[PDB]
C-alpha cells in the first residue's frame, strides 16, 4: 500500500489518515495532530520501518513502509589514484622520518 | 425556473456545524449540484442529488432534498479555515428540454482559525535593492481584530489573509502595508483601525544569537574533502618538522 | 546541525598530538 | 518484516528482496516494470539482487516493491521509499571510523622508530 | 527561441551542486556533444545530462542530437567562488602574521645550524 | 475532463479571437457562460449534439460552431471594450447521471488603445531580525505591482522546486490610484518559513511573476519597449547576518588550505636543503 | 563556431562578440534589451564588447547574446548562459594560480638565508 | 571554530619550541 511521506521544508513526515506505528528505527517526534508523524531532518539519514491503517475503503487493511534516506553528509570524492598519491605521501614521509632518526642514531 | 440561496454572506469560526439552504420555484427537475468556487479558478464540485434520492454524503458534506417542500440543505461538519469559498447551487429540469442548468446567486463563506496563542505585533521588512517603498507587516493578531483601509491616497494597505503551515501545522493572520513618500514609521501607520494595546513595537535596535544560527549549519562532499586535505597537510607538516628538527640537532651535534 | 566528517572534534584532535604529548615532556626540568 | 537489504558502492546500488525464498521475482518502480528485460544494460536482475550502474538521486528516487513474478501490483502491502545521493567513487566514512587510521599512522611509525633506533 | 532552434536549456538552481541541462528532442534518441565530440549517450528514461558540481566550474560548448541536424551549440560559463578570497584585512593580516612568524622560524635555524 | 485555451488575453478594439474548447469524454453537451463581478452568472450559445446551436441569453458578440463533439470553439469577430469578462466552458453527459465538469475559465480583456498595458515589476523583501528573534520564523514577503492588466500568476519557488505550503497570496489586486480608471493594479504574496530553514545560506528563494500580454503579430508603434507575454522573476539568497554560516566556513578552511601549501613547500624547501647538505656529507 | 570572449576584472565585467564583424552589433539579456546610451552609467558599449560595471549575481546572471543591427535576435546563431558571483579585488585560486605563489617564496625566502648563512 | 583550532596549535607550537630550546641546552 502507498504510505504518502512528503518532503516540507529539510523536514521529512510521515501522513497517514490515522495513527503511526513505529517499528525499529528513527523514532522521531509527533506533531498536534497524532495523524502525523515527524522525522527531523532531512540530511540527519532517517532510516525505520512504519505502520498504520488507511479509510474508506482501504479499512480494514495493514501496510508497512519502509524509509531509507542516504545523503553524502558524511563522504568525500576520490579517484584511486588520488587514493594511491595518498599513501605514497605517507610511506615516503615515513621512510623520511625513519632515515632521520637512522642519523641520530 | 429560479434559484434563491439562503444567506448569501457567512462569517464564522473554525469548528462550528454550518446550516446553508438552496431554493427552487419548480420541483419538476431532476439533477442537483453544489459547486465551489475560490474566488475564481474554475467551478469545482463533490455532490450530487438525485430526484429519486433523499440524502447524499460525501466526506464532511451532507445533503438533503425536499421537492415536495421546494428546500434543499448542505450541512458542515467541524467547518474549517479551507472550506472559505463561494458556494454554488444547480439544477436542470426534469423534461426532456433544452437541458439548461439555472445557477443561484451564489453564497460566500469566510471560516475564521482559532488562533490558540495571539501575539499582535508590527514588524518592518528592510527596503530592497531596485525599490523606493517601505514595507511593514502586522501579524498574529487574533480574530476578532480587523484592518481597513488607510486615510490617505500614497498609503496602500491590504486585507488580512490566513496562512497556513503544515510542517509546524500552525495557523497566523498578517497584513501587508507599504507607501512611497514621507515619514513611513509604521508606528503611525496602521492607524484607522484599532488595535489591541499589547500589540508588540520592536525596538530599531537588533538583536540575535550565534547559536540558532549554528541550528542552521550543513555540509557538503567538496568541504569533506577539503577537511581531510587539511588533517593531511598537518600530518606532513609534523612530519617534515620532527625530520627538520632531527636535522638541527644532528648537525649541531 | 549536521557535520558529517567536518565535526569540530576533528578540529581539536590533532592539537592533543602535541598537547598530552607537551604536557608529558615538560617533567624534564622539576 | 524482513527489512530490505540495500547495498551501494559508488554509483552503483544493489537492492535485496530476501522477503522470499526465491524462483520467482518481479520489481517495481513508480508504477513501471523496471528489470524484467535484458534489452537495457544500464540496469540487471540477479537471482536475488537488483542491479542499478550510474543511480541518479533526481528522477531514480521513489517507491521500489517485489511482486513477486505472477503477483500484481494492488496485493503489495509492503514499500519502501529510497531516495540517496551518490557520485563516482563516493564511499561511506564516519567520524569515528577517520579517526582509526590517524591512530594507527601514529601507532605503525612507533613501530619504527623502536627498532631502527637499536641500530 | 525554439524556432531558432537553441534546443539546449539548463537546469541550474538545486540543492546540491549538480548542475543539469535539458534537450526537448524526442524521446526515441538522445545523444550529447561537447566540442562537437561524442561525449555521451542517453536513454528515453533519463531526462538530464549531469555536469558534477558547479564549484567544477562547467564552462564549455553543448549541442544535442534529436532527429533533425543537431541543436545550437550553447556556450556555459561558470565563475563560482570556491575559490574567492576575500581580501579583507583581517585575511591579509592573518597571512602577514603567519609568513612572518615563519620566516622567523627559518632565520632561527639557519642561524643554529650556520 | 474539459480543457479550454487561453488562460489570458489582451485585445485591441476592433480585434478578432477565437477560444478553443475541447473534451475527450464524449460529452453530448457543451456551454459557455462569462462571469461578471458582483451582478450574476450568465449564458452563451451551447450546443447538445454535433451539428445543432440554440442561442444563449447573451447572444450578442459571440459565436461558436459544431462539426465535432471533441471540440468547441468559440470566436469574437468583433472585439468590443464591453466584452472584457471571465469566460467558462462546460460539459456534460445527457441523462445518464447529470453531472457538470466546469472547465478552468478564461480571461480576457479588451482595449482602445494598446499604449496603456505595462509589464509587472517585482521585488522581494526580506524578514525583518526582530520577527525571527520573538517568534523563531521568518517571513517573505514580494510584490509586484504597477502592471496592466491583471493577468498575473505569481509562484514561489526554492532551489529550483515549486512550493505549495506555507505562501500567501492577495485573492485580489490593489489598484495604485482608485480615483479614475483605468489604473495600474499592485500584488503582494507572503510566505512564511522556519527561522532555521531561512538562515541557510544555500537556500534559495525565487518569487515568480508571469504575465500575459501582446503577441509578436501585435503592431507596436510606442517609445518604449514593446509588453509581449513574459516572465518576471526576482531572486533571493538565505542569510543569518549576525552568526556563524557555512560561508565563513568555506572561505576560513580554504584560507587554512592556502596557507598549509605555502608551509608546505617552505617546509620541505628546508627539508631538501638540511638532506642535501646531509647527503652530501655522506657520499664525500 | 568561435566561442565567446568573456574577461572580468574586479566588480567590473566585460564581454566581447567576435562574431558578426563590422556590422553594428546589439545585445539582449533575460530577453530584454540592453546595451550603452545613457540610461544608467553602470552599462556601456563598445563597438563589439559590453562592459558590465559592478556586478551582482541576484539578477545580472542569466542568458546573454550579441546579435546584429537588424537581424532578429532570435535568429543568431549562438547562445551563452553566464554565472559567475562577483567579488571586489577577490582574486582567484585556479589551480595553476596557486603554484606561482609557493615558488616566488623560495625566491625571496632564498636570498635571506644566505646572508644570515654568509653572516 | 577552526580559527581558535589554529591558535590553540600555534601556542602549543611556541611552547614545544621553547621548551626544546630548553633541553637542548641545558644538556649538552
Ligand atoms: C487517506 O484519506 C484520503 C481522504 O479520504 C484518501 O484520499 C482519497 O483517495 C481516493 C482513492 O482512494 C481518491 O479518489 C480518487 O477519485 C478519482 C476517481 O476517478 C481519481 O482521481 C482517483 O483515481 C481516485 O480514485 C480521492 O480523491 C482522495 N481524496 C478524497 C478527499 O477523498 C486516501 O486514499 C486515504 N489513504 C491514504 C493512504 O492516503
Ligand atoms: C490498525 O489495523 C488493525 C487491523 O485490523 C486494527 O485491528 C487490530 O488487528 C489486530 C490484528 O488482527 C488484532 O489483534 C488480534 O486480535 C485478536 C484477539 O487477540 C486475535 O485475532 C489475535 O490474537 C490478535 O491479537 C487487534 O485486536 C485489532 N484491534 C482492534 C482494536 O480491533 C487495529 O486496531 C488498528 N490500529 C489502530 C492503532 O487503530
Ligand atoms: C456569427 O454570428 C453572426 C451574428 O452576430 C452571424 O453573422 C450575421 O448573420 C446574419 C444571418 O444570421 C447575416 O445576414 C443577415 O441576413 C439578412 C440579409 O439581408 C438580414 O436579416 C440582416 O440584415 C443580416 O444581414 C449578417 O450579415 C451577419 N453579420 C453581420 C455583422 O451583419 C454569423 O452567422 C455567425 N458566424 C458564423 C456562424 O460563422
Ligand atoms: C435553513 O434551513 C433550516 C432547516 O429548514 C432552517 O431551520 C428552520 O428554521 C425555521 C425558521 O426559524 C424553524 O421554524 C425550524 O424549526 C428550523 N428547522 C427545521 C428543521 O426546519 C434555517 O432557519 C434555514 N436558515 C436560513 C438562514 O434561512
Ligand atoms: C540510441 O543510440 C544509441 C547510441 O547512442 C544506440 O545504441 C548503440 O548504437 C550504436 C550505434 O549504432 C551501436 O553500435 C550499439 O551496438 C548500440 N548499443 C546498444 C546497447 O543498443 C541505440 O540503438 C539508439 N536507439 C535506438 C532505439 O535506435
Ligand atoms: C603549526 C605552526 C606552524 C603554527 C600554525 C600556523 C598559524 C600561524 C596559521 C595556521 C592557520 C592560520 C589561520 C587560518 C585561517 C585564518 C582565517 C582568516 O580569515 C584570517 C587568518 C587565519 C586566522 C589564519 C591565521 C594564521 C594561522 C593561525
Ligand atoms: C610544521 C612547520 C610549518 C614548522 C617546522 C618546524 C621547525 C621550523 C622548528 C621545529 C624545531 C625548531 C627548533 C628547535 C630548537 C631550536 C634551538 C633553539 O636554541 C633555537 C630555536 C630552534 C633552532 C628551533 C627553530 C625552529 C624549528 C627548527
Ligand atoms: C447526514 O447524512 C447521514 C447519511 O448516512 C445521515 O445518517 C445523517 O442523519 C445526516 N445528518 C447528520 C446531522 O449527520
Ligand atoms: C471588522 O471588525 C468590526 C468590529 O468587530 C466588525 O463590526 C466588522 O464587521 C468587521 N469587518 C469590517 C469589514 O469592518
Ligand atoms: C514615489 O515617490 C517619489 C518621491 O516623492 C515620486 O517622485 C515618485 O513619482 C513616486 N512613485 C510613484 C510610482 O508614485
Ligand atoms: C493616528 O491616530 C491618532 C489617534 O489614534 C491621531 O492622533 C494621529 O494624528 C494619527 N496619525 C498619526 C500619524 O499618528
Ligand atoms: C537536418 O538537416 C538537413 C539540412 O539540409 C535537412 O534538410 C534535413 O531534413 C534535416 N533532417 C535530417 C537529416 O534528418
Amino acid at each position: 500500500f502507498k504510505i504518502p511521506i512528503e518532503e516540507l521544508e529539510d523536514r521529512v513526515f510521515v501522513n497517514c489518515n490515522t495513527s503511526i506505528t513505529w517499528v525499529e528505527g528513527t523514532v522521531g517526534t509527533l506533531l498536534s495532530d497524532i495523524t502525523r508523524l515527524d522525522l527531523g531532518k532531512r540530511i540527519l539519514d532517517p532510516r525505520g520501518i512504519y505502520r498504520c491503517n488507511g479509510t474508506d475503503i482501504y479499512k480494514d487493511k495493514e501496510s508497512t513502509v519502509q524509509v531509507h534516506y542516504r545523503m553524502c553528509q558524511s563522504c568525500v570524492e576520490l579517484d584511486p589514484a588520488t587514493v594511491a598519491g595518498i599513501i605514497v605521501t605517507d610511506v615516503i614521509a615515513t621512510l623520511l622520518l625513519a632515515l632521520g632518526v637512522f642519523c641520530f642514531a | 425556473q429560479e434559484v434563491t440561496q439562503i444567506p448569501a454572506a457567512l462569517s464564522v469560526p473554525e469548528g462550528e456545524n454550518l446550516v446553508l439552504n438552496c431554493s427552487f420555484t419548480d420541483s419538476a427537475i431532476y439533477n442537483l449540484q453544489w459547486f465551489r468556487q475560490d474566488p475564481g479558478k474554475g467551478l469545482t464540485s463533490l455532490l450530487l442529488i438525485q430526484s429519486s434520492q433523499r440524502e447524499q454524503t460525501s466526506g464532511r458534506l451532507n445533503a438533503s432534498l425536499d421537492k415536495s417542500s421546494g428546500r434543499s440543505t448542505l450541512y458542515i461538519a467541524a467547518s474549517q479555515p479551507g472550506d472559505s469559498a463561494t458556494y454554488l447551487c444547480a439544477v436542470r429540469p426534469l423534461y426532456g428540454g433544452s437541458y439548461i442548468p439555472t445557477f443561484g446567486r451564489g453564497t460566500s463563506l469566510i471560516v475564521h482559525p482559532y488562533i490558540q496563542n495571539p501575539d499582535p505585533a508590527v514588524y518592518q521588512l528592510r527596503d530592497s535593492k531596485s525599490s523606493d517603498k517601505s514595507v511593514c507587516l502586522f501579524t498574529d493578531f487574533d480574530s476578532q481584530t480587523n484592518v481597513s483601509q488607510s486615510k490617505d491616497s500614497d498609503v496602500y494597505i491590504t486585507d488580512k489573509t490566513v496562512l497556513d503551515m503544515r510542517s509546524m501545522d500552525f495557523k497566523s493572520n498578517s497584513a501587508v502595508a507599504w507607501s512611497n513618500k514621507s515619514d513611513f514609521a509604521c508606528a503611525n501607520a496602521f492607524n484607522n483601525s484599532i488595535i489591541p494595546e499589547d500589540t508588540f513595537f520592536p525596538s530599531p535596535e537588533s538583536s540575535c544569537d550565534v547559536k540558532l544560527v549554528e541550528k542552521s549549519f550543513e555540509t557538503d562532499t567538496n568541504l569533506n574533502f577539503q577537511n581531510l586535505s587539511v588533517i593531511g597537510f598537518r600530518i606532513l607538516l609534523l612530519k617534515v618538522a620532527g625530520f627538520n628538527l632531527l636535522m638541527t640537532l644532528r648537525l649541531w651535534s | 546541525q549536521s557535520f558529517g566528517l567536518l565535526d569540530p572534534k576533528l578540529c581539536y584532535l590533532l592539537d592533543g598530538i602535541l598537547f598530552i604529548y607537551g604536557v608529558i615532556l615538560t617533567a624534564l626540568f622539576l | 518484516q524482513t527489512p530490505y537489504k540495500v547495498s551501494i558502492s559508488g554509483t552503483t546500488v544493489i537492492l535485496t528482496c530476501p522477503q522470499y525464498p526465491g524462483s520467482e521475482i518481479l520489481w517495481q518502480h513508480n508504477d513501471k516494470n523496471i528489470g524484467g528485460d535484458e534489452d537495457d544494460k544500464n540496469i540487471g536482475s540477479d537471482e536475488d539482487h537488483l542491479s542499478l550502474k550510474e543511480f541518479s538521486e533526481l528522477e531514480q528516487s521513489g517507491y521500489y516493491v517485489c511482486y513477486p513474478r505472477g503477483s500484481k501490483p494492488e496485493d503489495a502491502n509492503f514499500y519502501l521509499y529510497l531516495r540517496a545521493r551518490v557520485c563516482e567513487n563516493c564511499m561511506e566514512m564516519d567520524v569515528m571510523s577517520v579517526a582509526t587510521i590517524v591512530i594507527v599512522d601514529i601507532c605503525i611509525t612507533g613501530g619504527l622508530l623502536l627498532l631502527v633506533y637499536y641500530w | 527561441s525554439i524556432k531558432g532552434n537553441h534546443l539546449v536549456k539548463v537546469y541550474d538552481y538545486q540543492e546540491d551542486g549538480s548542475v543539469l541541462l535539458t534537450c526537448d528532442a524526442e524521446a526515441k534518441n538522445i545523444t550529447w556533444f561537447k566540442d562537437g565530440k561524442m561525449i555521451g549517450f542517453l536513454t528515453e528514461d533519463k531526462k538530464k545530462w549531469n555536469l558534477g558540481s558547479n564549484a567544477k566550474d562547467p564552462r564549455g560548448m553543448y549541442q544535442c542530437k534529436g532527429s533533425q541536424n543537431k541543436s545550437k551549440p550553447l556556450q556555459v560559463y561558470y565563475r563560482m567562488c570556491q575559490n574567492c578570497i576575500e581580501l579583507n584585512a583581517a585575511t591579509i593580516s592573518g597571512f602577514l602574521f603567519a609568513e612572518i612568524v615563519s620566516i622567523f622560524v627559518l632565520a632561527v635555524g639557519v642561524y643554529f645550524i650556520a | 475532463g474539459v480543457t479550454q485555451t487561453p488562460k489570458f488575453q489582451v485585445l485591441k478594439t476592433g480585434q478578432s479571437m477565437t477560444l478553443q474548447c475541447a473534451q475527450d469524454m464524449n460529452h453530448e453537451y457543451m456551454s459557455w457562460y462569462r462571469q461578471d463581478p458582483g451582478m450574476g452568472l450568465r449564458l452563451i450559445h451551447y450546443s447538445v449534439g454535433a451539428g445543432i446551436t440554440d442561442q444563449g441569453e447573451v447572444p450578442n458578440g459571440y459565436n461558436v460552431s459544431r462539426s465535432t463533439t471533441e471540440d468547441f470553439p468559440l470566436r469574437l469577430l468583433s472585439a468590443a471594450p464591453s466584452q472584457t469578462s471571465v469566460y467558462f466552458c462546460a460539459s456534460s453527459y445527457v441523462g445518464n447521471t447529470g453531472e457538470l465538469f466546469f472547465g478552468e475559465g478564461s480571461r480576457l480583456t479588451v482595449l482602445e488603445d494598446l499604449k496603456n498595458v505595462f509589464p509587472p515589476e517585482v521585488a522581494v523583501f526580506e524578514p525583518s531580525e526582530a520577527e525571527i528573534s520573538h517568534t523563531q520564523k521568518a517571513t517573505l514577503v514580494c510584490l509586484a505591482t504597477g502592471f496592466y492588466p491583471d493577468h498575473v500568476e505569481l509562484s514561489w519557488w526554492v532551489n529550483g522546486k515549486e512550493v505549495h505550503s506555507g505562501v500567501s497570496t492577495d485573492p485580489q489586486p490593489l489598484k495604485e490610484q482608485p480615483a479614475l480608471n483605468d489604473s495600474r493594479y499592485c500584488l503582494s504574496s507572503r510566505l512564511r518559513v522556519s527561522a532555521t530553514f531561512w538562515q541557510n545560506p544555500r537556500n534559495h528563494f525565487r518569487c515568480q511573476v508571469q504575465f500575459y500580454g501582446l503577441s509578436e503579430n501585435d503592431e507596436w508603434t510606442q517609445d518604449r519597449a514593446k509588453p509581449v507575454t513574459q516572465i518576471v522573476s526576482a531572486e533571493a539568497w538565505g542569510r543569518a547576518d549576525c552568526g556563524f554560516t557555512s560561508e565563513s566556513y568555506q572561505q576560513g578552511v580554504l584560507s587554512a588550505t592556502i596557507l598549509y601549501e605555502i608551509l608546505l613547500g617552505k617546509a620541505t624547501l628546508y627539508a631538501v636543503l638540511v638532506s642535501a647538505l646531509v647527503l652530501m656529507a655522506m657520499v664525500k
